[PDB]
Order: structure tokens, then C-alpha cells, then sequence
């Protein structure tokens, strides 16, 4: 197993030893019936990939310039025009909808169709970082650590965003100007009684 | 067999061997609630707890506030004290509170799991290698390791005496705290004061005359 | 906006996504579903009329929804 | 202040009221002497008037176009505006009191269900046992939380009755 | 034509798998198919609610010209 | 020698009888080859205020 | 043995006597099992050494007129550059966390991939002081000693600064200048009574 997520508790019975990732995390008991854990699994997995990337892009938009990931589909609603790396995109929100539901449903159309696939390797591992599966368990392990790490983060984006009206690079220097004095316990929002 | 009241008949859960072995056993139940043993044991261990709790709090109450009136401190009453440290503070009262949470709720919650089960706190590759010395000793609600680093406790002759020291000291900083409240709701001064204005007049200022503990009178 | 390149632009990408992307699982989901006519087509994945007018009844609401919200000019 | 109130110690109508109240008193004092027992029993009902208006006012609670007092049960806005002692505070004293009445009344009827005739019990109360299970009933939340804990509250499915279906 | 659905598979393939709800609506298709109180119940029950939110949404919301004058109507 | 033991308590699990699931104590029980050998009388009364039924072999389990 | 922490007092049998600085003192029993043992020398040994360093640079540049260890980062808190030896540092305070995390990282990364060595050798000692494993013991209990008095001597400049506000250079000036009028019971706060 990857750890204890509660040191000196027994680990749940349907959960298996081989699973990545597995911390004995389950008071629900969702993951108790051997078909719902099947399918679980792979959701937590394409969550996970699906929250890194959207964390990464949040954070390097608005490392580079540009704005935050709140303020980026603003361009659609009140006549302007998308902006990549500081480079104008000839495609208005028509255009963009019909080409993003298209790609995404013939992609997820194959991947649905593939079978619940949570590892294809192949095309999609030109280096073959994992052809032996011997050390592809350790690999696999920091992949859902991250991913579950840039779920809490992209929730935490959302939840601080809804909170104050900052990004999340600005909320990052207002703490750490002010640690006691700006966090969640001073914005008046979370805690209603402070 | 000491008892809480003399003559009365002592309860069948308080005679056990195992409810004998806690320190103050005096047979004081009379509503029944440590009938059940696991309900006793819980009891047992917010017993101490609030035992500990109360007699930190006390201590932090009457040393300074004793202090206050002769030259030695200036700390201000327990019911003023915290306006008076919030004001000249480095963070608020609610940022305070959270940290306060967290920090609070991760040892609770550590002493909670080892209440449910015993030493299970000690699993190895847990807590950085300082889970070995996580293990309580055998009786539940005294561990060893980093707490009690001079090492009282190994002595066993006066293991037995210093647990009676423990709750009964305890149980009286638990009235004391309440003292405190009702004395403040009935009065309006501080505890060191109500002694003092006791002891210029106790025939005539006491809880008989304050107006409150005796509305028919 | 021209009617005619979004009605035809639509129908053509449901049709597309029809026939190239989600037959596979409309055909498994059709047969688990369980007097009748046999639509057989020359069409070498069974793609037949009623596909054809089904997905392209989808392609004309999305694309004359598409055209009345952007005629609403917001 | 919450709905569109207005606090009674502001309202016109409640003084309103309150003036309406002690002048139809008056009025009815104004028949009797200045030393009867009507007198004196009109001028109590007088005084009682006046402080029990005096208390509502005191109390902060809200009246609304009619000068009455309106009470608030949402535990958010009571809790945020000080309405609190409304419905809340008597909340939980009620169900303290409720659940006091039906710990005890379980805990004689278990206690009477190991007995020769229950039945007789249940009809000729047996005062010794009734007054100590009412006595030992103030802790009712801790014990009935322990006995939830321990399974013993529920009984079993398959010892209750149930009709053919 | 092969294209749409069978009440009977959507029915069938609606069950919890923690078994909360049992069997969850195997066969309750048949059970309502041939009983026509049942089908008279489930009318009956919908017709009902529809006629109380007409007389809420009617009184509310007046549809017709110078009936909320009309007391009496 | 067939049957629960005379004294004995037993379960009803008859679904039609008022007793179901009721706890019942053990009479007699019939030695030929009857329906309802077993005799139980309970503490509650039914409805129509008998305290005793006749059960069978399989109607009755020993709880 | 190194000796008695506590004259008259018998040495704990969990610490072996070959184990450099085994004074026998441990009365928390906190090295009482062996896994944590071993985690707990190699995290002191690397405790003295970057102690050893920490106190060697603050006395260094409070020894050479370069300001004390507590205002070394003030620049980049009103706004400055960095000066070493007196020669400026074109490196901000952003280029400098992300390079120090970096090189910190690998090389914290490839110690700890070792499985826990506290003497490595090789090529971190290409003068050869430790070839012959008689002397190493010897040297070793140097190193932990001087280590130990290394970490003592930080919490010193820690406290010390903490409860006047001079550097460890300044307060022993004054302390010589003034020994019983200047120490730790005339600074108001470690006493509170006088
Ligand atoms: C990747 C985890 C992560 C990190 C690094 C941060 C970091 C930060 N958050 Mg944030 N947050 C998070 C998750 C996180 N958050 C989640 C999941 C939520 C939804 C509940 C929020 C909701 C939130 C709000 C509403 C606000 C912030 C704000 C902030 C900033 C000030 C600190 C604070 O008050 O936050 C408090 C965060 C929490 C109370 C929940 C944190 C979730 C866990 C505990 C952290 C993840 C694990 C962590 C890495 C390791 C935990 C171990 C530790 C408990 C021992 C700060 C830079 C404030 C801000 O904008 O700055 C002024 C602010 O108003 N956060
Ligand atoms: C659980 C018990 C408890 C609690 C909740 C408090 C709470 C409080 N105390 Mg108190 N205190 C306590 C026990 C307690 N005390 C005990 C047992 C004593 C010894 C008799 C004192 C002596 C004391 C004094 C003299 C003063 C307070 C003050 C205060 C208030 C300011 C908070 C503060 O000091 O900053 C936070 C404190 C820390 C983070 C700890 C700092 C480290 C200290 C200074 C060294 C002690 C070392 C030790 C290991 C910790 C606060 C309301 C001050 C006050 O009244 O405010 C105006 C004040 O003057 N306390
Ligand atoms: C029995 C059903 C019931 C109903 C119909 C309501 C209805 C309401 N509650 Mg509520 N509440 C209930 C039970 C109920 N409560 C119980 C049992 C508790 C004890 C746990 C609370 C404790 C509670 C609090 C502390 C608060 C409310 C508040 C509210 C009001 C708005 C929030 C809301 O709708 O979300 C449902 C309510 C909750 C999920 C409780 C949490 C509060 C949520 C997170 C909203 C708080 C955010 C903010 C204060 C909203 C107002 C913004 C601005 C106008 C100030 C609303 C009229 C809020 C309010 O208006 O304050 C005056 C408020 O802060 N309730
Ligand atoms: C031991 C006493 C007792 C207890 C613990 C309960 C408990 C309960 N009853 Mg019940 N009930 C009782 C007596 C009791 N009842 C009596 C005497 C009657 C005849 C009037 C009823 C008639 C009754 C009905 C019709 C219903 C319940 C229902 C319920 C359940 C819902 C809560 C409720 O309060 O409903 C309301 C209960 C009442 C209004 C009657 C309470 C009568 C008093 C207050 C009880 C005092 C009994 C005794 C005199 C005190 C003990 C004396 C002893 C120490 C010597 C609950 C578990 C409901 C249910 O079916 O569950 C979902 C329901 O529909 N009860
Ligand atoms: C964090 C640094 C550190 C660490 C990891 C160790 C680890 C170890 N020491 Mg060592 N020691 C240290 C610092 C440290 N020491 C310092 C600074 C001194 C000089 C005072 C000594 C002097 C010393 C002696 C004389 C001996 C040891 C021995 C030992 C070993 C015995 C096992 C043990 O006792 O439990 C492990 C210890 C720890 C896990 C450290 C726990 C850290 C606690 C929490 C520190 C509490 C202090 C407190 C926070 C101070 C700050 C004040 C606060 C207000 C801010 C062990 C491997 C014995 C040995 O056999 O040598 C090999 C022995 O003879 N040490
Ligand atoms: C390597 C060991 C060491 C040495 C040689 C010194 C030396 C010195 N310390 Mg110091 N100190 C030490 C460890 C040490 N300390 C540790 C571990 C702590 C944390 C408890 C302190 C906390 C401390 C404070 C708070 C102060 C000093 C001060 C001083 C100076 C005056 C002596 C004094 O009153 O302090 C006594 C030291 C101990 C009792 C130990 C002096 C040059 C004082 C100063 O700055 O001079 C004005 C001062 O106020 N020290
Ligand atoms: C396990 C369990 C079990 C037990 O039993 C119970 C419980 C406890 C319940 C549990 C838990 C759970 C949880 C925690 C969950 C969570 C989740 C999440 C958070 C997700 C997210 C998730 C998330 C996600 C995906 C996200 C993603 C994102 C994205 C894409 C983004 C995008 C973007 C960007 C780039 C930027 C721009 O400008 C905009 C946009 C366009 C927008
Ligand atoms: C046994 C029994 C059984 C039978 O059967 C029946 C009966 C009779 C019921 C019983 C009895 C009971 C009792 C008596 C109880 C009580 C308790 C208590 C009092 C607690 C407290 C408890 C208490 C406690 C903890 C307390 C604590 C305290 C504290 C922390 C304090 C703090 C503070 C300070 C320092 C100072 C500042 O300035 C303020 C403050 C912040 C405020
Ligand atoms: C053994 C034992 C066991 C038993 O059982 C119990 C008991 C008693 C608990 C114990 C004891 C303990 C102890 C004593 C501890 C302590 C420690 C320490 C002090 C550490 C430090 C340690 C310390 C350290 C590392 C330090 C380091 C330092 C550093 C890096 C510095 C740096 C720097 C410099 C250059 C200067 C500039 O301007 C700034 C900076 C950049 C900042
Ligand atoms: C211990 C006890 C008895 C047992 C009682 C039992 C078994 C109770 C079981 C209850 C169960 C299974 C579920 C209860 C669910 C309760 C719900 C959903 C109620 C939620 C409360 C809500 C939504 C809000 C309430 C309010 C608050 C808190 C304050 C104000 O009231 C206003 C308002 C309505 C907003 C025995 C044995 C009869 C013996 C005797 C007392
Ligand atoms: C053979 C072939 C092919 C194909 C061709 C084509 C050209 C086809 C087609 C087809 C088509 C071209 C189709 C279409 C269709 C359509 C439809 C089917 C429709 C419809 C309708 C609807 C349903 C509508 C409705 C509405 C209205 C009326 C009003 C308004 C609203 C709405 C819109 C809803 C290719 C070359 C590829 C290859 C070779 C072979
Ligand atoms: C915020 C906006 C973005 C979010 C957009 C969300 C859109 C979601 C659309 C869901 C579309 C369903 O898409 C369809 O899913 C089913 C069910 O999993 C997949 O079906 C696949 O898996 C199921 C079981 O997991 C198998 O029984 C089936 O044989 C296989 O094809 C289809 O291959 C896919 O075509």
C-alpha cells in the first residue's frame, strides 16, 4: 500500500494492494462493490490528468500575464477576441464550440469505446517511460498523488476565487504580505461567525 | 473503601476490579451513567481530560490574578483578558481560532484513534520515525515518551498516589472554573476580589447576600 | 451569419460523429435494448436511412439553435 | 430589521397598543374607589401590563404593522441578530424535557417487562421504581447516545411482528 | 426502425449496485403494463397535481384579458 | 420424541398467525402424524383473546 | 561509550557503544526502536553539519563588517540588491528560490536515494582524512560534538536575538564590557520578575 490515511486504522477489504494510490481512504465505503471501484478508478484517474492540466494552465497564465483563469473566457462575452501567448486567434465562440465538440467527442467517443482503458501506452508513450510494467507501479503512483494533489488545488481555485475575486498567483502574494492577516479566516466569506 | 456518602449504597459498576483501578473511585453515580463499561472508559478519558484542561486554565486564572494585586504582574480579569490581548495582536481572533483548530484538531484526533484503539498509534513508516515513542503505556489516558520527560511515572509505589493527586486536584479546578463564571455573573468582579471582599466581611458579603443566588429571599 | 454553411456545417459534423464515431455504441446499445422492416443499406457499417435522418435531425436543431442565438445578437 | 420589521421599541403601534391596553383599564378603574380590592386588582393588572410591555421591548424582539411581537425560527438569523431566546434556546429545552419524560417512561417499562405480571405494574404504578428511573433520568442524552452506540436501542427485525404483505 | 428505446431495458438497468433498492425495477414493467389500475393510479395522481398547479399558476398568473378584475371568476 | 421439547420457548413463523415472530412457550406436543402436533401458549392474548395455537414441525423453531 | 551525560546513572541499552557521541542520553526513549534510531543519527549528523555552517557564516559576516545574520535578507524586503564579500549580486529574490529549490532538491533527492548514508566518502573526501577505519570513530565524535555545541550555539544567536535585537558579535562585546549589568536576566523578557 502507498500509506494509512488514518495511522492505526485498519484498512478497508475491498481496497487491493496493488492499487495505486491506495491509502485505505473509503469511510463511505463508495468503492465497496467491485464494479463501482472498476469504474472509479479510472474516473480518479482521468479527473486527476484533467485537474493537473487545468491547474498548470491556470497558473501559467497568469505567471506569464495574462490574466487569471476566471477572467480568460471574458473575451467571448463583451465584444473581444481571444488572445494565446499574447498572439490573436481568427476564431470567434461560434467557430470554437463546434471544433472543441467535435475533437473531444470523437476522442472520448474512441476511449469510451476502447473499454475503460486507464493505462493504452503505445502512441500515446513515445519515450516508453513504461514499458516494463516491473517500475511502471511506482510511476503510477506519483501520477495519482499529483493528480489528486491538483484536484484539491483547482477546488481550491474556485473556492478562493468565489471567496475574494483574486487569482490564484494574486491570492498567493496578498498571504504571504499579510499571513494572519489574509486567509480564509479574514475574508469574511468562509467562516460567517469571524 | 472510601464513598462519597457515607451509608449509601454504592453502585454494582463502581465495585468492579476494573472500575476499581481508577483513580478517585469514591462510588459517586448516582444518574447511572458509567453503567456500561466502553461508556465508562470514554467517560474515564474526558474525565481526565477536562481534569487537565481545567486545572491548566485555573492555574492560568488565579497565579496572575493573584500576582495582579500585590506588584508582582499587571495581567488583567480572565473575562477581560482576551479583548485586551486581541487589541495590541499580531492576527485576529477568527485567523487565530482556525490555527488554533487545525493544530488542536490533529492531536485530538491522534489521542481519539489511540482511544478507539490502544498503541495503534505506533504503526511504523507513519510519523517520521517518532511513532515508536506515539505508544501509550498500559493504562489508557497516561502515556509515556515525550510526555513526562522526567520520568515520574516509572516508579510504581508512587504511581497509585499520583493519579489520586491528578483527579481530585482536577475535579476542584473544575469548580473553580465555574466559580469563576457564577461569581462573574454575580458579582461582577474578579475572583481574587470576591476572596478579598469575602474575607473583610464574610457575615455579610457571600452568595446569601449578592441579590442573585437567592431570589425568594 | 450565412444559414446555409452552419445548417450544412452542422448536419455534415452530426453525421460525421454519427457514422465514424458513436455507430459502435448506438449498435451495442440498440441490441442490448431488448412486426418490423429490415432498412438494409449498401453502406459498409450499416449506416442506414434512419441513422441518417436521426443524426441529421440532431445537426438541424443544434445548428438552427446555434443560428437563433446568435441572431438574438448576444 | 429581518422581514422588513421593526424593532417594538421603535414601533408606533406597539406604544399604540400599549395606550390602547392601560386606557381601556383606566377607564374601567375610573368606576370603583381609591382603596377596594377592585381597585387595587385593576391597578396590579395595570402594572403587569406596563412591564410585561416594558419586558418584550427589553427583550428586542420585532414587531411588525400590527404592533405585535413576531418571532423568528431560523437559527441562522436568530443566532445573527440575537433572537436566539424566540425559538432555539426553547428548542432544546423542550426536547431535554420530552426526552426525559420518554427515557424514563422506556427505561420502567423495561425494567417492569422482567417481572411476574407486567400488566400489573403497568396499572398499579410501583412509586419506589418510578421515582428513582425519574431521578436517575437527567442523564437521558448521554445514556440514550450509548445505548445507540452499543445497538441495544433498536430491537432486531426479525423479533417484531408483521402483518402477511 | 430500430432506433429509440425499450421501457423494459431502462427499467431493468436501474438498480443500485449496493443493493439499496433490492432488485430495483426488474419486472416493473410487466407489473404496470398489464394492470391498468395501475396506469389509472399514476394518471390520476399526475392529473391531480396538474389541476392544483393550474389553480395556483391561474389565480397567480392570469392568462386571459381582465380576469384578475373578475373577482368572482 | 418428535418435536421441540415440552416447556420450551419457540418462534412462530407462521405469517398469517398472530404471533409471528413471537416467542411462545411449548405445551405438549402430538406423537402421531398430525398437521400441528405442536401445542404453544403465549402471554399475549390475540385478538379475539385465545393464548394458545397448534403449530407444526416447521412452523415452529426453537428461539 | 563517549561518557555519562548523568554521573552515577546507568546508559540506556537501546544505543549501542559503538555509536559516535553515546553519552546515554536519551530520557525521552525516543531512539528506542532501532528503525527510528537510524533515521534519528543520520538527521543529527546532517543537523551539525548545516549548523556548523550556519554558525561559521554568521559569525564570519558579523566578523567583517557585513551586517549581522538577521539582516542578510532585509534587502529584499525594502528593496536592494545582494552583496557578498561586498560585490553586488545581480540575482533577485524570485531567480533565487526557484535555483536554490532546484539544486536543493537534486541534491537532497540523491542523498536520500542512497537509503539513508551518513558517511558517504569517495568523493566528498578527496583528501583521504578517513581512509583507515581505525580513526574514523575518533573523528566522527568530533564531528558530532562540534555539530552538537554547533546547534546549541544557533538556538544562542536565535534566543539572544530574539530577547535584545543585537547580533552574536554585539552581544558579546557588550557582555564583556558589562558582564553582571549585561546577560540574559537584565533583558526583561527572560525573567519577568526583575
Ligand atoms: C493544494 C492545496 C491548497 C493550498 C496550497 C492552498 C493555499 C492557499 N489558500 Mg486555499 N483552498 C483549498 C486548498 C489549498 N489552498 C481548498 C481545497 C479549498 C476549498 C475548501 C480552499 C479554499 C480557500 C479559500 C476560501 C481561501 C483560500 C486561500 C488560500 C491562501 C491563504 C491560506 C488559506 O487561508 O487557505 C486555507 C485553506 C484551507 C482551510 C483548506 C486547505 C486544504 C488542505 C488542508 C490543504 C491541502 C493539503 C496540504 C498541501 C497539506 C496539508 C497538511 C497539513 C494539514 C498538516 C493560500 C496561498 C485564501 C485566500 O484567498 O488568500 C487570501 C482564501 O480566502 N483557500
Ligand atoms: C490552557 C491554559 C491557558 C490559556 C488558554 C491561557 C490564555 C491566555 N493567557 Mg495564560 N497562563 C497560563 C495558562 C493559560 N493561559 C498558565 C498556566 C500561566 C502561568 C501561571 C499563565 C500565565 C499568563 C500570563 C502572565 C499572561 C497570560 C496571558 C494570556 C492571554 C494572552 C495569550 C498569550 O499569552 O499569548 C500566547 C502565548 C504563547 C504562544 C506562549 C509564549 C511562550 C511563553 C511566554 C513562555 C512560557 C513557556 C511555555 C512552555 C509555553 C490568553 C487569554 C497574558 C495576558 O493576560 O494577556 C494580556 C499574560 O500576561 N498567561
Ligand atoms: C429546517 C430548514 C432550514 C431552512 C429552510 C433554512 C433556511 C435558511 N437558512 Mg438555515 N439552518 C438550519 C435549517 C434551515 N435553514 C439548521 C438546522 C441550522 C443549524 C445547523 C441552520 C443554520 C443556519 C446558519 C448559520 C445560517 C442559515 C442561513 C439560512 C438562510 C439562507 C441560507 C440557505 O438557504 O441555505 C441553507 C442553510 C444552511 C446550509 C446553513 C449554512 C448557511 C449557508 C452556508 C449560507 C450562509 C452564507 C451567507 C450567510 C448567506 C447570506 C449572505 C448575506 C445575505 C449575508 C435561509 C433562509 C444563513 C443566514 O441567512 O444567516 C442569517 C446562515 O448563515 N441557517
Ligand atoms: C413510555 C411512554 C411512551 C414513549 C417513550 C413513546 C414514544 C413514542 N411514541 Mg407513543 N404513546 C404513549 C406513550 C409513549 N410513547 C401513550 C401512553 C400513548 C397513548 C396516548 C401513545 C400513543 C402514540 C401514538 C398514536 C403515536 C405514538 C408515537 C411514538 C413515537 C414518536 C414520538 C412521539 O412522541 O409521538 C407521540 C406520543 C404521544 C403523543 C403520547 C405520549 C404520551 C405520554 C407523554 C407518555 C408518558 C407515558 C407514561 C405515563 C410515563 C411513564 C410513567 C412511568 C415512569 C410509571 C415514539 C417512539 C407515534 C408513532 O407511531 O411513531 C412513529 C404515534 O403515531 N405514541
Ligand atoms: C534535532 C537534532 C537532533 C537529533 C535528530 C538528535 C538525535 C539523537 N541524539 Mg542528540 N543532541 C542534539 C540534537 C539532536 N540529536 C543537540 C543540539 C545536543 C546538544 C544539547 C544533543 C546531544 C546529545 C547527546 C549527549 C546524546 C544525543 C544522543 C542522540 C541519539 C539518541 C536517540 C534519541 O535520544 O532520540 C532522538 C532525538 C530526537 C528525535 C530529537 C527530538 C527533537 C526534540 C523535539 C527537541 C526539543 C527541544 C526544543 C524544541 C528546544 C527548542 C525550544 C523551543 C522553545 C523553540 C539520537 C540519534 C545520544 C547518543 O547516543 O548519541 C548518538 C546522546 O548521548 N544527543
Ligand atoms: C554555545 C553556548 C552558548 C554560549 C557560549 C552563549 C553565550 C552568551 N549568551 Mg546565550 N544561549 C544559549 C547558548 C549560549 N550562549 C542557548 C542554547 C540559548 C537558548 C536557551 C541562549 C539564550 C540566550 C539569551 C536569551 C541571551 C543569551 C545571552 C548570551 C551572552 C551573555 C551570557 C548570558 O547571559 O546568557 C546565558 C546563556 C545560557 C544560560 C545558556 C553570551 C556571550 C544574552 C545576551 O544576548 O547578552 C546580552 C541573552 O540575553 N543567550
Ligand atoms: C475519495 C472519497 C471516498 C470517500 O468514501 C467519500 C469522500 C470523502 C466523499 C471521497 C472524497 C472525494 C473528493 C475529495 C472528491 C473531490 C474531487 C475533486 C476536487 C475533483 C476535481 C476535479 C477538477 C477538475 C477535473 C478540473 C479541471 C480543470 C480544468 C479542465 C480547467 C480548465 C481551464 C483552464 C485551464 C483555465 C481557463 O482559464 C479556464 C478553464 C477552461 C476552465
Ligand atoms: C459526576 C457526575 C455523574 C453523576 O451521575 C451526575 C452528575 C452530578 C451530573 C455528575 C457531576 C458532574 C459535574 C459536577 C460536572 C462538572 C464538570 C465541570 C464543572 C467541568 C468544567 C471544566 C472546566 C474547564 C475545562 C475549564 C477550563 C478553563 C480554561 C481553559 C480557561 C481559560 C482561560 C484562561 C486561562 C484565562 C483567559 O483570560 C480566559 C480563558 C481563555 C477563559
Ligand atoms: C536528544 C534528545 C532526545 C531526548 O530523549 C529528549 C530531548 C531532550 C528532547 C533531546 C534533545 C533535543 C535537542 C537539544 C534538540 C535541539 C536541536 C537543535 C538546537 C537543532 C538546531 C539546528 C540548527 C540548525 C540546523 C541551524 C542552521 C543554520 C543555518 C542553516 C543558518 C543559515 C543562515 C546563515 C548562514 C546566516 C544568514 O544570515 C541567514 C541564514 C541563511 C539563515
Ligand atoms: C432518545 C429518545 C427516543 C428516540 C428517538 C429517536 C429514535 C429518534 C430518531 C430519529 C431519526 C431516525 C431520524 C431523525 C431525523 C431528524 C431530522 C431530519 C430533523 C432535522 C432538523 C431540522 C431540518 C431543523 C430543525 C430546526 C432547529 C434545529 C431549531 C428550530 O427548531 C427551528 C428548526 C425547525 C429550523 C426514545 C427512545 C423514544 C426515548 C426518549 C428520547
Ligand atoms: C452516400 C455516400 C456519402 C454520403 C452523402 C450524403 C450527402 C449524405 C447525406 C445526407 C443528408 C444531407 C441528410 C440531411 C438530413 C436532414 C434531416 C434528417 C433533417 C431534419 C429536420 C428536423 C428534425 C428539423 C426540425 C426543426 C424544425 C422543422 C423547425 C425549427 C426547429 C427544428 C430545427 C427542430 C459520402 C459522399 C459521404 C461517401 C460516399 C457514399
Ligand atoms: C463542462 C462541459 C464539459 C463536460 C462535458 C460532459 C459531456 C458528457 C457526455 C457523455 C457522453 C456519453 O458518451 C458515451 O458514454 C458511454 C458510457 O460511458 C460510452 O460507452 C462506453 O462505456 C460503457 C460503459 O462504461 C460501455 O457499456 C460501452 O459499450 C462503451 O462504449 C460511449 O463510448 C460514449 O459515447
Amino acid at each position: 500500500k502507498a500509506g494509512n490515511w488514518l495511522p492505526g486504522s485498519d484498512a478497508p477489504a475491498w481496497l487491493p494492494d496493488d492499487l495505486p494510490g491506495n491509502y485505505g481512504f473509503d469511510p463511505l465505503s463508495l468503492g465497496k462493490e467491485p464494479a463501482s471501484l472498476k469504474r472509479f478508478t479510472e474516473s480518479e484517474v482521468i479527473h486527476g490528468r484533467w485537474a493537473m492540466l487545468g491547474v498548470a494552465g491556470s497558473l501559467a497564465v497568469e505567471l506569464l500575464g495574462y490574466g487569471n483563469w476566471y477572467d480568460a473566457p471574458l473575451w467571448a462575452v463583451n465584444g473581444g477576441k481571444a488572445t494565446w501567448f499574447g498572439i490573436e486567434v481568427p476564431f470567434d465562440l461560434n467557430a470554437l464550440l463546434a471544433f472543441e465538440f467535435v475533437a473531444m467527442a470523437a476522442a472520448e467517443g474512441q476511449r469510451g469505446d476502447a473499454g475503460g482503458v486507464v493505462y493504452p501506452g503505445g502512441a500515446f508513450d513515445p519515450l516508453g517511460f513504461a514499458k516494463d510494467s516491473s517500475k511502471s507501479g511506482e510511476l503510477k503512483l506519483k501520477e495519482i498523488k499529483n493528480g489528486r494533489l491538483a484536484m484539491v488545488a483547482f477546488l481550491g481555485f474556485v473556492a478562493q476565487h468565489a471567496a475574494t475575486g483574486k487569482g490564484p498567483i494574486a491570492a498567493l502574494g496578498e498571504h504571504l504580505a499579510n499571513p494572519w492577516g489574509a486567509n480564509f479566516a479574514t475574508n469574511g466569506i468562509s467562516v460567517p461567525f469571524f | 473503601r472510601q464513598s462519597w456518602l457515607p451509608g449509601s449504597q454504592i453502585p454494582a459498576h463502581l465495585d468492579t476490579p476494573a472500575a476499581q483501578a481508577l483513580a478517585g473511585n469514591f462510588g459517586f453515580d448516582p444518574l447511572g451513567l458509567g453503567k456500561d463499561p466502553v461508556a465508562l472508559r470514554w467517560y474515564q478519558q474526558a474525565e481526565l481530560i477536562h481534569c487537565r484542561t481545567a486545572m491548566a486554565g485555573v492555574a492560568g486564572i488565579l497565579i496572575p490574578g493573584l500576582l495582579t494585586k500585590a506588584g508582582a504582574l499587571n495581567v488583567p480579569e480572565w473575562y477581560d483578558a482576551g479583548k485586551v490581548a486581541i487589541e495590541n495582536s499580531f492576527a485576529p481572533w477568527g485567523s487565530l481560532l482556525a490555527v488554533q483548530l487545525f493544530l488542536c484538531g490533529f492531536v485530538e484526533a491522534k489521542r481519539w484513534q489511540d482511544i478507539r484503539k490502544p498503541g495503534s498509534q505506533g504503526e511504523p513508516g507513519s510519523f517520521l520515525g517518532f511513532e515508536a515513542s506515539l505508544k501509550g503505556t498500559s493504562e489508557l489516558g497516561y502515556p509515556g515518551g515525550p510526555f513526562d520527560p522526567l520520568g515520574l511515572s516509572k516508579e510504581a509505589d508512587k504511581w497509585a498516589d499520583w493519579k489520586l493527586k491528578e483527579v481530585k486536584n482536577g475535579r476542584l479546578a473544575m469548580l473553580a472554573f465555574l466559580g469563576f463564571v457564577a461569581q462573574k455573573y454575580a458579582t461582577g468582579a474578579g475572583p481574587v476580589d470576591n476572596l478579598a471582599a469575602h474575607l473583610k466581611d464574610p457575615w455579610h458579603v457571600n452568595y446569601a447576600t449578592n441579590g442573585v443566588s437567592l431570589p425568594f429571599l | 451569419l450565412d444559414p446555409q454553411i452552419v445548417i450544412s456545417g452542422s448536419t455534415a459534423a452530426f453525421l460525421a460523429i454519427g457514422r465514424f464515431v458513436f455507430l459502435g455504441y448506438q449498435r451495442r446499445e440498440a441490441n442490448f435494448d431488448s412486426n418490423s422492416t429490415i432498412f438494409a443499406t449498401n453502406d459498409p457499417a450499416g449506416f442506414n436511412i434512419i441513422d441518417v435522418a436521426g443524426w441529421g435531425a440532431l445537426g438541424h436543431a443544434v445548428g438552427f439553435a446555434v443560428l437563433a442565438i446568435n441572431s438574438l445578437q448576444g | 430589521d429581518i422581514a422588513g420589521l421593526t424593532p417594538c421599541s421603535e414601533s408606533k403601534a406597539y406604544a399604540k397598543l400599549e395606550k390602547k391596553e392601560l386606557k381601556t383599564l383606566e377607564k374601567r378603574l375610573k368606576q370603583y374607589e381609591a382603596d377596594s380590592a377592585p381597585a387595587v386588582a385593576l391597578k396590579a393588572t395595570m402594572e403587569r401590563t406596563k412591564a410585561r410591555f416594558a419586558n418584550y421591548a427589553k427583550a428586542g424582539l420585532l414587531c411588525g404593522n400590527d404592533g405585535l411581537p413576531h418571532l423568528i425560527a431560523d437559527p441562522g438569523l436568530a443566532l445573527k441578530y440575537g433572537h436566539a431566546g424566540e425559538v432555539f434556546i426553547p428548542t432544546f429545552g423542550f426536547l431535554y424535557v420530552a426526552g426525559y419524560i420518554g427515557y424514563v417512561g422506556r427505561q420502567y417499562l423495561i425494567a417492569v417487562k422482567g417481572e411476574a405480571k407486567p400488566t400489573d405494574k403497568e396499572i398499579i404504578i410501583d412509586v419506589p421504581l418510578a421515582t428513582k428511573l425519574a431521578w436517575q433520568g437527567a442523564g437521558w442524552p448521554l445514556a440514550a447516545v450509548q445505548e445507540l452506540q452499543r445497538g441495544t436501542l433498536l430491537e432486531k427485525e426479525e423479533n417484531i411482528t408483521v402483518s402477511p404483505r | 426502425f430500430g432506433i429509440g428505446h425499450r421501457m423494459q431495458a431502462i427499467l431493468e438497468a436501474h438498480t443500485p449496485p449496493s443493493g439499496s433498492l433490492g432488485a430495483g425495477h426488474k419486472g416493473l414493467f410487466d407489473t404496470v403494463n398489464n394492470s391498468l389500475h395501475f396506469q389509472l393510479g399514476l394518471a390520476l395522481a399526475s392529473v391531480g397535481t396538474i389541476t392544483s398547479l393550474v389553480a395556483q399558476h391561474m389565480y397567480s398568473l392570469p392568462p386571459y384579458a381582465f380576469q384578475a378584475i373578475d373577482f368572482t371568476t | 420424541e418428535v418435536g421441540p421439547k415440552r416447556g420450551s420457548l419457540v418462534k412462530i413463523l407462521r405469517p398469517e398467525s398472530y404471533w409471528f415472530n413471537q416467542v411462545g412457550k411449548v405445551v405438549s406436543v402430538d406423537q402421531s402424524g398430525v398437521r400441528y402436533p405442536v401445542v404453544v401458549r403465549f402471554e399475549n392474548q390475540n385478538y379475539a383473546g385465545v393464548t394458545t395455537n397448534n403449530y407444526a414441525l416447521d412452523e415452529v423453531v426453537a428461539a
